[PDB]
């Protein structure tokens, strides 16, 4: 057979099956290929175009196509400029879900095929699916990568900005996930699924830097990501990778992220932990079962009522429904894995299972259910009865998905398209070739860990350079390095909230959240300056954990470990380590000294750290170019502010409970007669509450007496009442919300509230 | 190129970016009109974007780097993101193109209007006029031009096609216009506009032939007109000039521009027609429709739209010119925002200052209002502008070479193969010297009838995932069956379509079909613009053999032996084997083919038929009527005889049975719509029955062949054998007006009943016979012979009575004088009108009809050519120009409407009293049975003492003389 001949098979099957359902209009593929049902689901038209696109990177190896190659790529634009439509008209929604992720202000993932409007409502379906805003994000990266021209011009670019402005932040957004019930208890619950996550840390990690033009590209059409919260959904993915969910101990979602077309896992183990409980726990005669306990379409599912009630859950255990799709990806996962005897062991398992349609083209039914007269028989021998397929095509029934993945996988396995050739951008990373592939791993390697931060001790002031040599570390003040701008992390934050700004599409740009250790570790060209950034544990705040120096030498080490264990970016990372006279005063200045000391060592915490000018550290390095700022509306460059040359009790005797059933002015006495800066805090402190914000003080507001004490013992290092004055003043500090994250990132819960008190 | 010439092209990157990009939809692609108009036009959003095709084809031609690549990239996909939304808001209507694609309805076409936000539909179908075949014509002439340029499923490929089937039949097809209006009067009528024909033909050009060549005859018709109710229209240039170059005649284009140039160009622009009133300050805002009263007012105070003066700069750069007067004049533009042009959709005349601009034309200091700025307009302004200052060539923005539309095209060498049908006669071919192939013998080169042809299209454009059904049956003609056709790997080619139509009686004649082999090469030698080399296959059947069929017929070997010689038709003819044609031929491939009294009981009266066969044909209606397909009782019914007898008349050929039997069986021509739809494609009105006026209908518009049909029907209230004639001289005059166009000039509504009766009348005196015993000869001439007699008809040739029967010759074919029009337009501001038969032409008319509109012709010519009597007619169009004449030295205007038959009669009573005192016999002259008129004064000749027109001359004075007492005459 000629390849001609070959592929003409597969042209066939994907014109009659798939791409004659493509919607003329939008471009979206219909759920139902016979009906009057206009549902566009967005996962399913992204596996459809993959599919079309997929056999077009099989014609490519054909001069000749006959206009096949353009007409199956064009067919796989068409699709994604569609989904584009639908979520471009739903932008509105895209800014609210960028400021509240929240399952009703969500994009709709389900549009009419034919018009792309909204079809089913927030109460009619659970819209919210970030495996599908993610999956366009990895498709649209991996077809631009293919010489496929999706993005058109630069308000696209602005909208596929703000979408991943919207899938960074998936690790704090629980949602319905690809089964679109959210857990195996249709509850109408969202809970994080690590196949939504998984989605995102693949569609980030190839969207970081991609010119969504292609080759017609310049530095303002490229996509930037935070590496920050890349990071938060890594970290997600991770405490929750053997399984799924809360709910789900495996899911055969994960099988779609683990291996393609995300291949996110990069820990050799965890695939192999996830895989094979998927494999071992969901696998049967006729497909993969989504999950244990799955209703869908299951013979003791009640019709009628949407939501399963609680303990059916049960009923559903042994009938659940096989999908032969899971086989179709189990095959392209040998493909791309090199395992040639699991692309055979399950070619054979879905050659049985495979419906024809009239005309011989194959058809993979989505399900296939326990008829109801033989649910108890298989539930009493798991795998005994034969279960009856859901659409044998010749119904008039396809299900568009695994059709689109059929071709894939029979490409793939039959290598008319190569595992290169579907994955431009290399999601997979054989193992031997894991070592420079940036957000994934770093040189050293996937086990291997010892990276060398590069420091760069800046001194806030000449004097303190020069006090700081004395003593015996080189420290740089912010004018030495003249070209180079050292900018605090808020400046940069303050520059993106210029990426993404659309105001035809009504988008703002980066939200205003802190960059972190990750995004401050690396050196920006920003308005045609280098912009290097002090960490965020070097910014100055209101809470009194900043008075300790010993604390901040520890979230010097704190960040510097977390730099060494999760920056798997090109160049080395760069900590700016800024010194500030504040630091260095009193005995302050023996612990910062053996800090500053053992970074000049090039060890501080097991990182290894190189202290260097920074204009040798800044030299060859990669440098994030910030194009975006441009010069937009304004016919000014935006005005950025950079890091300048500073140039010159032993227990509270009033206790609260005895002097607070005085309302007396005598509190406002005792104010008088105290030296306390904790009976100060103490005493006025009630009057914050019962005289008010401005009850007159001898001093002054109330409001400015506690402020003065609280600032005056956090000095004094008299900590009873720096502790009694943030909270009389009810402080909080930035980091409590940025870490509460690292306990729910970790799967970990916390409840604030005392112990016999109440907690939350 | 970034020294001088890269800072410039950056400078028109941020004018496009500021007037036309920032407004585009980041979800759609669409433009919308202003910020009032927020829906897209699909002909504002097509013309918009030239200027973004422009720039990026300018960045591209100097991308090297990055940055010049991604600007360039930006520009050319901002391009096809805005063709693209337009195709899903079509593509949202496939149920409207497949609906229009054979209904060609006002309310079955697709959208001006789309939600710029949604590609959806803003308005109802009732709610704008939507039918604007310009704007879909634009569409798919700059998708085949941006394509060829380089930018990029079959599905929208098969709607793209029916598109081309539904822009396909656009010259006889009414539209609103590109004004979105219709006709000037502003009611909602849907108009024939030269500038949808011409952007269709260039749309269809650049992406079947047949129906191309039928627009450009439309457009060689109408021009320098616009459209029946529109003098002029400053849209021509769309078609005269970029973007369509529909017109290849550089006469007519230049002509057209200096019309539009001498009419509508003031000092603010051009206006878009005469009397269009779109933004006058004489209108009603709040009303949507024009009373017909108001649209003198609208005179010499038109809005002038710079939009037109930005073609104006297309041309002159397309052709290379120094008409940098036309820039330089539009300095008329807003900004000199920051300093952007902002060129204006329209100026007005201030209100203030009507009456001076209506007194003193094109001198008042206009107002600009509308759209600011005209994207559309300004689109054009920055092309031209990139265009003139060498940052983009013609052959950029026209990679199609429709620029060279104008450069003479030379006469094509139409390869004819005369095939023989059968091997006999491939024999007798022999004898009389034309070596020719039979039939079989073409293998594997398959011969099939143009019917097939036609058939087969309307298997391409067939989706019915998207419920799109093909192409309409049409009609191939000689253009379509000329070509030959890679059908399945196999090369088929098709005989023409006179040759498969032998249902009536045209084809038994064998010089009919020399005739229209003769009428078909013809337009072949002219109307061919294809690549290739035409090829007619001329099969000679056993029918067009002699009697004995031992001999060939002489006018088939004549023809043949022609053609053999190199010239027939007007056409040069290169004869030879099909087989050696292919190499040099337009080989299209179709690519959708591949698989994959007493006793009134009739109980015993036929007897009487078991020799004359013309007796027995009589009996024959009787027996109809009375008795058409009911029994005879001899295993036989009424039809099957009467098809039997005129089998047997026709061999005979006795052609006055063959035409009654044809008559009283109802045969009709399948080819008749063609030839009504060819006549009215030339501007040229029909009436088909004997003249009076009821019976006479009028035919202004193209009609369906069961209406046409069933309009020749009742227009011989069942007189038989005239229903026959009106469609027999029908196709006669398609024939002609398809190969000897300049014999129906000073011809605008031809009446098919008069000219029955002046070829009887003619029949009459030549072979001089009774008027009567000629109108039966008349039914025995054979069809060639009839159409020889229409052409000596109306060229005037012939085989003291004369000038009645130049009278008669002239009326009947109602021909009108050069000018005849607009001098009547002159009369109605003199007079209140005139009366021809008591049927009034007001002068209201020409308030709202400009003088050389195609619409008060038509007005004209259903007051006064309805005159039955041919010559009566001739005369009434004299006594109009000697109110004509005689107006331009009378200085004062009457309050009488004129009834112009009393100054012929006044005449005619001046004719007794002078011919009678000259001393001539009182019988010599006598009086007209139906117009009682003297014979001898239509035998008069036009001029002398004695002339006609003298005595009109002597009439119209002396018929004004009690309604003008007073007359102070020049
Ligand atoms: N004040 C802070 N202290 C510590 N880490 C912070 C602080 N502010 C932000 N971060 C870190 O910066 C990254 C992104 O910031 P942000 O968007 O605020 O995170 P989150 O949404 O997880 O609170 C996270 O890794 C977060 O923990
Ligand atoms: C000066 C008088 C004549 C030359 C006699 C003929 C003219 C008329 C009878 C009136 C013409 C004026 C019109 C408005 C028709």
């Amino acid at each position: 057979e000629t390849l001609w001949d070959k592929l003409d098979h597969y042209y066939r099957i994907v014109k009659s099956t798939l791409l004659l359902y493509q919607s003329p209009t939008t471009g979206l593929f219909p759920t139902k290929t016979c009906g009057g049902d206009q549902k566009a689901k967005i996962q399913d038209s992204l596996y459809c175009a993959a599919g079309a696109w997929a056999l077009a990177l099989a014609y490519r190896r054909i001069d000749d196509d006959k206009g096949r190659t353009h007409e199956l790529e064009h067919s796989a634009i068409k699709c994604m400029r569609g989904i584009l439509y639908c979520y471009m008209r739903q932008a509105d929604k895209v800014q609210q879900f960028k400021q509240d992720p929240r399952p009703t202000t969500c994009l709709h993932s389900v549009f009419n095929v034919h018009t792309g409007d909204e079809l089913l409502s927030y109460e009619e379906y659970g819209h919210l699916q970030i495996n599908a805003v993610s999956l366009y994000l990895l498709y649209l990266v991996e077809m631009i990568s293919s010489g496929l021209q999706i993005i058109y011009n630069t308000d696209e670019v602005s909208f596929i900005q703000n979408l991943v402005f919207c899938v960074e932040r998936v690790y704090r957004v629980p949602d319905f996930g690809v089964w679109e019930r959210g857990s195996k208890y249709n509850n109408g619950s969202t809970e994080l699924h690590s196949s939504s996550v998984g989605l995102a840390k693949a569609a980030l990690e190839a969207i970081n830097g991609f010119n969504l033009f292609g080759n017609q590209g310049c530095s303002w059409s490229v996509i930037f990501v935070d590496l920050d919260a890349h990071n938060r959904n890594r970290q997600t993915l991770c405490s929750l990778l053997p399984r799924e969910s809360r709910s789900h101990n495996t899911d055969a979602a994960l099988l779609p992220c683990i291996s393609y077309p995300a291949f996110a896992l990069d820990d050799e183990v965890l695939f192999s932990q996830t895989l094979d409980k998927v494999v071992r726990k969901l696998k049967g005669k006729y497909g993969f079962k989504r999950f244990l306990r799955d209703g869908y379409r299951t013979s003791l599912e009640d019709p009628n009522r949407c939501y399963y009630k609680p303990a059916e859950i049960k009923l559903f255990d042994g009938i659940e429904c096989e999908f032969p799709i899971f086989f179709l990806y189990m095959m392209i996962d040998g493909v791309f894995r090199g395992n040639p005897k699991q692309v055979q062991e399950y070619q054979d398992l879905l050659t049985p299972v495979l419906h024809h349609t009239t005309e011989g083209y194959p058809v993979v039914p989505k399900y296939y259910y326990v008829p109801a007269d033989f649910v108890e028989y298989e539930k009493n021998n798991p795998g005994s009865q034969k279960r009856f397929p859901s659409n044998c095509g010749r119904d008039g029934k396809l299900f568009l998905w695994g059709q689109a993945l059929y071709i894939i996988a029979k490409l793939l396995a039959d290598e008319l398209i190569s595992p290169k050739d579907i994955d431009p951008v290399q999601r997979y990373v054989p193992l031997k070739d894991q070592r420079n592939v940036s957000m994934r791993f770093s040189n050293q390697g996937p086990l291997e860990n010892d990276l060398v931060v590069h420091v760069a001790l800046i001194a806030e002031s000449q004097r303190l350079q020069v006090f700081l040599n004395t003593y015996g570390i080189q420290t740089q003040t912010p004018q030495q390095v003249e070209p180079i701008q050292i900018w605090p992390q808020q400046e940069l934050v303050k520059a993106y909230l210029q990426l993404g700004i659309n105001e035809k599409l009504g988008l703002s740009g980066r939200p205003d959240r802190p960059i972190g250790c990750l995004g401050t570790s690396k050196i920006y060209r920003i308005l045609g300056k280098t912009v290097v950034c002090y960490p965020i544990i070097f910014d100055l705040s209101d809470f009194y954990m900043s008075q300790d120096v010993f604390l901040l030498i520890d979230d010097i080490k704190n960040a510097l470990q977390f730099i060494k264990q999760y920056w798997k970016m090109h160049g080395r990372p760069l900590f700016l380590v800024l010194i500030r006279e504040d630091n260095i005063r009193g005995s302050r200045f023996n612990p910062i000294l053996d800090m500053l000391a053992a970074l000049k060592k090039g060890i501080i915490g097991g990182v290894k750290v190189h202290v260097d000018r920074l204009q040798t550290l800044i030299s060859g390095a990669v440098v994030e170019q910030l194009d975006f700022l441009r010069i937009s509306d304004t016919e000014e460059l935006p005005e950025f502010k950079s890091f300048e040359e500073l140039e010159p009790g032993q227990q509270p005797d009033v206790n609260i409970s005895e002097w607070k059933d005085k309302p007396t002015h005598e509190i406002l006495q005792k104010l008088n007669d105290c030296s306390c800066l904790a009976s100060q805090a103490i005493l006025l402190g009630i009057l914050l509450k019962r005289e008010g914000p401005n009850f007159i003080t001898k001093e002054g507001t109330v409001s400015d007496h506690i402020e003065r004490v609280y600032r005056r013992a956090g000095s004094q290092k008299l900590w009873l009442a720096v502790r009694y004055g943030a909270a009389f003043t009810q402080k909080f500090s930035s980091s409590i919300a940025p870490h509460i994250t690292t306990f729910l990132v970790h799967g970990k819960q916390v409840t604030l509230g005392a112990f016999g008190h109440e907690e939350e | 190129s970034r020294s001088n010439s890269g800072v410039r092209l950056d400078g028109y990157a941020r004018l496009v970016q500021q007037t036309i990009l920032c407004h585009q939809n980041p979800v759609t692609g669409l433009l919308p009109a202003s910020y009032d108009q927020k829906d897209a036009w699909v002909r504002d959003n097509v013309y918009s974007i030239l200027a973004v095709w422009g720039l990026g084809l300018a960045y591209r031609k100097n991308a090297d780097r990055d940055e010049d690549k991604a600007k360039a990239y930006e520009l050319e996909q901002s391009v096809v993101k805005l063709m693209r939304g337009l195709l899903h808001c079509m593509i949202r209507q496939v149920d409207k193109v497949e609906s229009f694609k054979y209904s060609q309805s006002t309310k079955d076409s697709l959208h001006a209007k789309y939600n710029t936000k949604t590609c959806a539909t803003v308005v109802g179908d009732d709610q704008w006029g939507h039918l604007q075949l310009d704007a879909t014509s634009v569409y798919l002439l700059f998708l085949a031009q941006m394509t060829a340029s380089g930018l990029h499923s079959l599905d929208e490929v098969n709607f793209i096609q029916n598109l081309v089937f539904y822009i396909e039949a656009a010259y006889k097809t009414a539209d609103f216009g590109i004004w979105e209006r219709g006709d000037k009067t502003n009611q909602g009528i849907s108009e024939l506009n030269a500038s949808s024909v011409g952007m269709a033909k260039a749309a269809l050009e650049a992406l079947l032939a047949d129906e191309v060549q039928h627009c450009q005859s439309i457009l060689n018709s109408l021009l320098p007109r616009a459209s029946t109710s529109k003098e002029v229209d400053a849209s021509l240039l769309s078609v005269v000039s970029f973007p369509a170059f529909a017109v290849e005649d550089s006469q007519l284009v230049e002509l057209t521009k200096q019309e539009i140039i001498t009419k509508l160009q003031g000092r603010y622009g051009c206006c878009r027609f005469l009397r269009d009133g779109y933004k006058t300050p004489k209108e009603d805002p709040n009303r949507l429709y024009y009373e017909p009263a108001e649209l003198k007012l609208f005179e010499n105070i038109e809005c002038e739209w710079p939009l037109f003066w930005t073609y104006f700069i297309l041309d002159g750069v397309f052709s290379g010119n120094a008409e940098q007067v036309q820039e330089y004049k539009e300095a008329l533009e807003a900004v000199l925002k920051n300093g952007v042009p902002l060129l204006p959709e329209l100026y007005s005349v201030p209100p203030d200052r009507v009456d001076e601009e209506y007194q003193n034309p094109h001198t008042v200091d206009r107002v600009p209002m509308g759209k600011l700025p005209h994207m559309w307009g300004q689109s054009l302004y920055i092309l031209g502008s990139l265009m003139a200052e060498g940052f983009l060539a013609p052959g950029e923005i026209d990679p199609l070479n429709r620029r060279f539309s104008t450069v003479p095209k030379p006469d094509v060498v139409v390869q004819v193969s005369i095939l023989a049908e059968t091997e006999e006669i491939k024999t007798i071919l022999k004898d009389k010297g034309i070596y020719v192939e039979t039939i079989a013998e073409v293998y594997p080169i398959r011969v099939q009838p143009a019917r097939i042809l036609s058939h087969i299209y309307s298997s391409l454009g067939c989706n019915n995932r998207m419920k799109l059904s093909g192409r309409p049956y049409r009609h191939m003609g000689v253009l379509g069956t000329s070509k030959l056709y890679d059908i399945r790997k196999t090369i088929f080619t098709f005989t023409p379509q006179f040759i498969d139509q032998q249902q009536f009686y045209l084809a038994l004649d064998n010089k009919m079909i020399v005739e229209m082999l003769r009428t078909d090469l013809s337009y072949l030698c002219s109307r061919w613009r294809m690549t290739g080399q035409p090829t007619i296959t001329f099969p000679i059947s056993h029918s067009m053999l002699d009697e004995d069929g031992t001999s060939l017929n002489s006018s088939i070997l004549a023809a043949l032996r022609k053609m053999q010689d190199g010239y027939f038709g007007g056409a040069r003819v290169q004869t030879g084997k099909l087989s050696e044609f292919l190499t040099t031929s337009c080989c299209t491939h179709l690519s959708f083919m591949d698989p994959g009294s007493g006793e009134v009981d009739f109980k015993a009266l036929v007897l009487q038929l078991k020799e004359q066969a013309d007796i027995l044909y009589m009996l024959y209606t009787m027996k109809g009527p009375d008795w058409t397909e009911l029994y005879n009782e001899r295993s036989a019914t009424v039809r099957e005889l009467l098809t039997e007898l005129y089998g047997k008349v026709g061999e005979i050929r006795h052609w006055g049975l063959i035409r009654y039997i044809s008559g009283i069986l109802r045969k009709k021509v399948e080819a008749l719509d063609e030839a009504c739809t060819d006549l009215l494609s030339h501007q040229k009105h029909l009436t088909v029955g004997l003249p009076p006026e009821p019976r006479e209908k009028t035919i202004s518009a193209p009609l369906p062949y069961e209406a046409l049909t069933q309009l020749i029907d009742e227009a011989s209230e069942g007189d038989m054998s005239i229903s026959i004639l009106t469609q027999e001289i029908m196709v006669y005059l398609a024939m002609y007006m398809r190969t000897q166009p300049g014999l129906f000039a000073e011809m605008f509504r031809l009446r098919i009943g008069l000219i029955i009766q002046v070829m009887a009348t003619e029949l009459a005196h030549s072979l001089r016979c009774s008027a009567e015993e000629a109108t039966e000869g008349l039914m025995n001439l054979s069809p060639s012979a009839m159409k020889n007699l229409l052409h000596h008809i109306l060229s005037g040739k012939e085989f003291q009575g004369q000038w009645q029967r130049r009278r008669r010759l002239d009326g009947a074919l109602n021909r009108v004088p050069v000018g005849f029009y607009q001098k009547v337009w002159k009369v109605l501001q003199k007079c209140h009108g005139l009366s021809v038969e008591g049927f009034v032409l007001p002068s209201s008319t020409t308030r709202e009809m400009t003088p050389g509109e195609i619409k008060f012709s038509v007005h004209v010519e259903s007051v006064l050519n309805r005159v039955p009597q041919p010559e009566y007619r001739q005369l009434l169009v004299e006594a109009i120009l000697v109110l004509t004449m005689l107006a331009d030295i009378e200085i004062h205007s009457i309050g009488s409407i004129i009834a112009v038959e009393k100054i012929v009669h006044i005449a005619n009573d001046l004719f007794l009293q002078e011919q009678k005192t000259l001393g001539a016999d009182d019988t010599m002259l006598a009086k007209d049975p139906a117009s009682g008129i003297c014979t001898l004064l239509y035998d008069s000749a036009p001029s002398g003492r004695f002339g006609t027109m003298t005595y009109l001359s002597k009439a119209a004075a002396t018929y004004v003389q009690e309604f003008l007492p007073h007359s102070i005459c020049a």
